[PDB]
């Protein structure tokens, strides 16, 4: 929904409707200021929530002994230097896949196979 | 000298240690019938390495001879009976 | 334990004690043995707490 | 007996394997779920039910 | 071969046994109970290194449980009797743009999962607007003393009780929150 | 805060290991979660190694 | 079950749902509410079709639309047509709804009201998922076979 | 019836439308028858396609999940039943008495169905 604050006043934006020409205002209620709509998608609920993650990698993951080392290859700099984990969602229910990741480069590459991803 | 350092608990969270000095430090390039069976050295990021194990241990159990060769409950009744028995609690 | 690579889930680790009364445990498999072990001897800490009241 | 010894050994190396393979089989995610929910419910359910059937 | 370690009181050989608790000055989410309007909570036991050691808990709880709708965010402060909402407090600590207390909250705006989870919260303190209003709600001329010193003699008392440093409790108050719903959102 | 902590890390453990910052004291970097703990606490049970 | 109807593995579900407690909270997918004032055609593309349909065979601007889970309509048997219907029997006569057909790839439900529209228009937004059953009996959450 | 027719018718028609166309156309032609038938159924599947495959598929899964986990145990060729008179028992030990006298080991005919201890 990302939504959005006012300038000047900085707070929070509530919606209005304008009756004559019809369509979606926001606006402040401190303030004055009032900016026309960005999308008229007001509200979302997500229930089921499908979620596959991996770990913010602060870079110096290779400095961090705690972790194992794989002899693999990327599927770009060809390295030999990897160092796994799995999903961060603690979340009972997930899967048991391997996220490892590339020393010289920085890639993100799966073990999985059935689906594909790129986040 | 920086050989040896004091390590809590919190701070073991993130590091690793290796059991023997040795054993669990060379290449591999048999072995004892007799002996158990410790597994191996597949980790080559040994922050730090443990003294000797026995350690883990608190002055009972210390006197359980062979500790490693019972039912972790014997040692744990042993190790509230060398309190109720006799001997010389000091010379004076 | 701090002995271990992390996200390693094989049985040496889980708590698996391979070897034999005979030939003996090792700093890892006598440790869980233990947390093992110690179990009953506290289900039965409190066990005895209710078992009296309802058995009167 | 010293055989009935390695005979044991291996009988216990065999169904670390018959693990390992269940280990990446789940890492590779082809683990049928199984009436057994959750995958991972579902992983262990079956390293220990090998482990123990070796030990016995 | 007496090594010693004890004391001699009144004649016999006493011994100070070791006490065990629970560490101190640090934060620790808890999920609780289905029956119950909190769904989670970060607790952190203040207690001043050396002097008095004032034993002031900070509750940052988390009303509404997993479905139901306002899922609001409050804290509880010692010496007051109710709860207050993360915003009135991040006001009345000076921080009266919201926005910018999310700021305080959220450290990257690319995670509208968490952002997400706050609107319904900046909605609640939406009755205010200022740091004299936000002390206010915290109890005229009289009431809005006694709250500045509370929340700096017994806010977060650890850190400091001083005065010019409601950047740096705010700054905390917020990675309470933030660790609060890192919980909420099962990561 | 504190930017590139690598070694703001390697900088205090040797700074330890010399005896300037007193042995016992703990610091622990949290990388996966860019925290840097540093205690002096009285009443942390440690050992050697 | 009854006598005869035993080793009917499908007799089974048939009646599992028929028991486990089911609410629209638990076929829903999510809730949006938007900003469409023609009630002739909706700013959004894909629902475009639907709207054609139900005027070929007065109200409020302020819409709400929920997508619901396939998956989750076989598990324990359902059709659109029923949901809905449930719904519309659950206020009646004053809030229209309408919705996709079983073969969309999407499934939906859209609707309005009929002086704040948008507060009032939330109240229906829980009364839409926890006071609302569609197949099954209360208290009786999870429910299994068993050989 | 009324319307149922219406529803048937329507529705258817519605359906046709869507786608289926073509278918228607065719228607035509056829027849008527267818228607018718348608009313029935319804037818659707028939119706418804091409669906009739997922949404037949996808009923599948949702017996699956429907299917109360099996508790899998060994049987141990040694331990015998007072029923069933037979070699197919599981067994699981716990600490029932004091540190003294260790081990109650309760067993199960994991055929029959009577359940006992050893001490
Ligand atoms: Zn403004
Ligand atoms: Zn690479
Ligand atoms: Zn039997």
């Amino acid at each position: 929904t990302t939504f959005r604050f006012c300038r000047d006043c900085n707070n929070m934006l509530y919606p209005r409707e304008d009756k004559e020409n019809n369509r979606l205002l926001f606006e402040c209620r401190t303030c004055s200021y009032v900016e026309e709509a960005g999308s008229p998608l007001v509200y979302r609920h997500e229930l089921i929530t499908n979620i596959g993650e991996t770990a913010g990698v602060v870079q110096d993951i290779g400095s961090d002994p705690t972790l194992p080392r794989s002899d693999r290859e990327c599927p770009k700099c060809h390295s030999r230097e990897n160092v796994f984990f799995q999903s961060q969602q603690r979340r009972k229910d997930t899967s048991m896949v391997l996220f490892f990741v590339c020393l010289s480069c920085s890639h993100i590459f799966t073990s999985d196979q059935k689906n594909k991803r790129t986040q | 000298e920086g050989l040896v350092e004091y390590i809590d608990a919190e701070e073991e969270e993130s590091i690793l240690i290796a059991m023997q000095p040795e054993d669990l430090e060379p290449a591999e390039a048999d072995v004892d019938p007799a002996k158990r069976i410790r597994v191996s050295h597949h980790a080559t990021t040994f922050t730090h390495c443990e003294i000797h194990p026995s350690m883990i241990l608190g002055v009972a159990a210390s006197i359980i001879p062979f500790p490693d060769h019972n039912q972790s409950p014997r040692n744990t009744y042993q190790s509230a009976m060398g309190k109720q028995a006799m001997g010389v609690f000091l010379t004076n | 334990l701090p002995h271990f690579s992390k996200d390693d889930y094989s049985p040496e680790s889980k708590g698996f004690v391979e070897n034999s009364y005979l030939r003996g445990l090792t700093p890892q498999e006598f440790f869980f043995h233990a947390m093992g072990g110690r179990e009953g001897l506290i289900d039965t800490a409190v066990k005895t707490a209710e078992t009296g009241y309802i058995q009167r | 007996d010293g055989p009935t010894m390695r005979e044991i050994t291996e009988t216990i190396a065999e169904a670390k394997k018959k693990v390992l393979d269940v280990t990446k089989e789940a890492q590779a995610n082809l683990l049928t779920a199984k009436h057994g929910m959750t995958l991972r419910e579902s992983f262990e359910d079956n390293v220990v039910r090998f482990l123990n059937e070796a030990r016995d | 071969f007496d090594m010693g370690g004890y004391f001699i009181i009144n004649g016999s050989e006493k011994v100070l046994i070791a006490q065990e608790r629970s560490a101190g000055n640090i934060v620790q989410v808890f999920k609780k109970a289905a029956p119950s309007p909190i769904s989670h909570v970060a607790e952190i036991r203040s207690a001043l290194e050396k002097g008095s050691r004032f034993i002031s808990t900070l509750q940052v709880k988390l009303y509404g449980r997993e479905g139901s709708s306002a899922r609001t965010i409050k804290a509880t402060l010692p010496y007051i009797k109710q709860d207050i909402p993360i915003v009135i407090i991040f006001r009345a600590l000076g921080i009266i743009p919201d926005g910018e207390i999310l700021e305080h909250i959220c450290y990257d705006v690319n995670d509208w999962q968490m952002l997400e989870m706050l609107k319904p919260c900046v909605e609640d303190g939406f009755v205010i607007q200022d740091r004299e209003t936000a002390l206010d709600f915290i109890g005229k001329e009289k009431r809005i003393q006694y709250a500045k010193d509370i929340l700096q003699k017994e806010f977060l008392p650890h850190i400091t009780q001083l005065e010019g440093f409601e950047s740096r409790k705010a700054f905390f108050l917020g990675y309470m929150i933030n660790r609060l719903l890192l919980c909420a959102l099962d990561r | 805060v504190h930017r590139n902590p690598a070694r703001l890390m390697e900088t205090l453990r040797t700074l330890r290991r010399k005896g300037d910052i007193n042995p016992e004291v703990s610091m622990i970097r949290d990388i996966r979660e860019k925290e840097l703990k540093i205690f002096t606490d009285a009443g942390r049970v440690y050992r050697p190694l | 079950l009854e006598p005869g109807h035993a080793a009917d593995q499908e007799q089974a579900k048939l009646i599992r749902s028929a028991i486990e407690h089911t609410t629209l909270k638990s076929v829903t997918i999510a809730s949006e509410i938007y900003y469409d004032p023609d009630p002739r055609s909706t700013v959004i593309p894909e629902d475009e079709e639907i709207i054609q349909l139900h005027f070929s065979l007065q109200q409020s601007p302020w819409l709400l639309r929920l997508e619901l889970d396939r998956a989750a309509m076989n598990d324990k048997d359902l059709t659109m047509g029923q949901v809905g219907e449930r719904i519309k029997q659950t206020f009646k006569n004053d809030l229209f709804v309408i919705w996709s057909e079983d073969n969309d790839e999407k499934l939906i439900i859209r609707c309005r009201v009929v002086a704040e529209e948008d507060h009032m228009l939330k109240k229906i937004e829980n009364t839409m998922l926890e006071n609302i059953t569609l197949r099954g009996v209360e208290n009786i959450e999870r429910v299994v076979m068993m050989k | 019836n009324e319307a149922a027719y219406k529803a048937r018718y329507r529705i258817i028609y519605s359906n046709v439308i869507s786608k289926n166309n073509p278918d228607l156309k065719h228607k035509i032609a056829n027849g008527d028858i267818t228607p018718e038938f348608l009313a029935t159924c319804d037818a659707k599947d028939l119706a418804p396609a091409p669906l009739k495959q997922k949404i037949e598929e996808i009923a599948k899964q949702n017996l699956y999940n429907a299917q109360g986990a099996t508790i899998e145990r060994s049987v141990t060729d040694r331990f015998t039943c007072g029923k069933c008179k037979e070699k197919k028992v599981s067994y699981y030990q716990l600490q029932t008495r004091s540190a003294d006298e260790p081990l109650t080991t309760f067993c199960t005919c994991e055929a029959c169905g009577n359940r006992w201890k050893f001490s």
